[PDB]
């Protein structure tokens, strides 16, 4: 199905 | 049983010679993290962005006085204004100055100024394991089992030293001239002897007990390497959805699929690395790493000839000389500004 194929951010809180 | 006479003592020998390097390896960590400006920013030319995240980027530089190339870390004081942004950035510092490992990226420098924190790395010139596995769509299981045997390695390392590094990731694994993986970005790795709250990483790569506002330990890692051998063997995560909330539902549920050219081996694997229950979690059971190292899907992993960087690479990056970028992806290029003015100095004075 459907799901980000670029870069992926990482979030520091939340 | 499984093994013989001759291999089982071969096997618990190797066992305890682990303990013998992580006793030595923790004596000389924690002689350099209680005894923690070594440069400065027009010692270098910046040459190209490597990298863009939400409080800076990664340049290629070039050393004036020596000219060699590193990659320099530059982070916008005023832009870490978070609580949990600042603490993590000391974190990172702290822990990349202390450790030592043939797969973790060397600090070389750093320092900071008026407006911005600085860390100069060495430069790893084979680019991300990202783009190199976008580009091919996937890697056959014997090369994403060489490259998953060095993170197994590298967190029995790194967790002997009650550290976590919480962002495991292709865009954080950058490979060397000699195929050989670099684990770089400490910037969510923290020391923890027990327990921690913090509500951060990568959402795809998520344990569950993270999304879940739980308290927890060391075993996010395992299974965040469980996200990874799948990436790398299927192409794609197993909890893929276009918005993180949709991710967290599918993390939280419990309920991975397989690609049908997956081996047993490796689903099974998985199973036990991608498992909800921290009871039956490898690596968080009694044995520890071991269920990890001793299960059949590396069973023709010898993990002190990569340890010692013996094996062959599946993989080479192309190089052209000193300095080159071709193994990069482009980015906008933004000027450096340093104000006039000292920012955020008392939150700092740590670094
Ligand atoms: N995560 C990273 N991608 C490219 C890069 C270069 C240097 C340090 C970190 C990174």
């Amino acid at each position: 199905a459907a799901g980000r194929t670029g870069r992926r951010q990482a979030i520091h809180d939340i | 049983g499984h093994m013989g006479n001759a291999a089982a003592a071969k096997k618990g020998s190797e066992q305890e010679s682990v303990k013998e390097f992580l006793a030595k390896a923790k004596e000389e960590f924690l002689k350099k993290w209680e005894s923690p400006n070594t440069a400065q920013l027009d010692h270098f030319d910046r040459i190209k962005t490597l990298g863009t995240g939400s409080f800076g980027r990664v340049m290629l530089v070039k050393h004036k006085e020596t000219g060699n190339h590193y990659a320099m870390k530059i982070l916008d004081k005023q832009k870490v204004v978070k609580l949990k942004q600042i603490e993590h950035t000391l974190n990172e510092k702290r822990i990349l100055q202390a450790v030592n490992f043939p797969f973790l990226v060397k600090l070389e420098f750093s320092f900071k100024d008026n407006s911005n924190l600085y860390m100069v790395m060495e430069y790893v010139p084979g680019g991300e394991m990202f783009s190199h596995l976008r580009r091919i769509g996937r890697f056959s299981e014997p090369h994403a089992r060489f490259y998953a045997a060095q993170i197994v390695l590298t967190f029995e390392y790194l967790h002997s030293l009650d550290l976590i590094y919480r962002d495991l990731k292709p865009e954080n694994l950058l490979i060397d001239q000699q195929g050989y993986i670099q684990v770089t970005d400490f910037g969510f790795a923290k020391r923890v002897k027990g327990r921690t709250w913090t509500l951060c990483g990568t959402p795809e790569y998520l344990a569950p007990e993270i999304i879940l506002s739980k308290g927890y330990n060391k075993a996010v890692d395992w299974w965040a390497l469980g996200v990874l051998i799948y990436e790398m063997a299927a192409g794609y995560p197993p909890f893929f959805a276009d918005q993180p909330i949709q991710i967290y539902e599918k993390i939280v549920s419990g309920k991975v699929r397989f690609p049908s050219h997956f081996s047993s081996d490796l689903k099974d694997l998985l199973r036990n690395l991608l498992q909800v229950d921290l009871t039956k979690r490898f690596g968080n059971l009694k044995n520890g790493v071991n269920d990890i190292k001793n299960h059949k899907w590396f069973a023709t992993t010898d993990w002190i000839a990569i340890y010692q960087r013996k094996v062959e690479a599946p993989f080479i990056p192309k190089f052209k000389g000193p300095g080159d970028t071709s193994n990069f992806d482009d980015y906008e290029e933004e000027e450096i500004r340093v104000s006039i003015n000292e920012k955020c100095g008392k939150e700092f004075t740590e670094f």
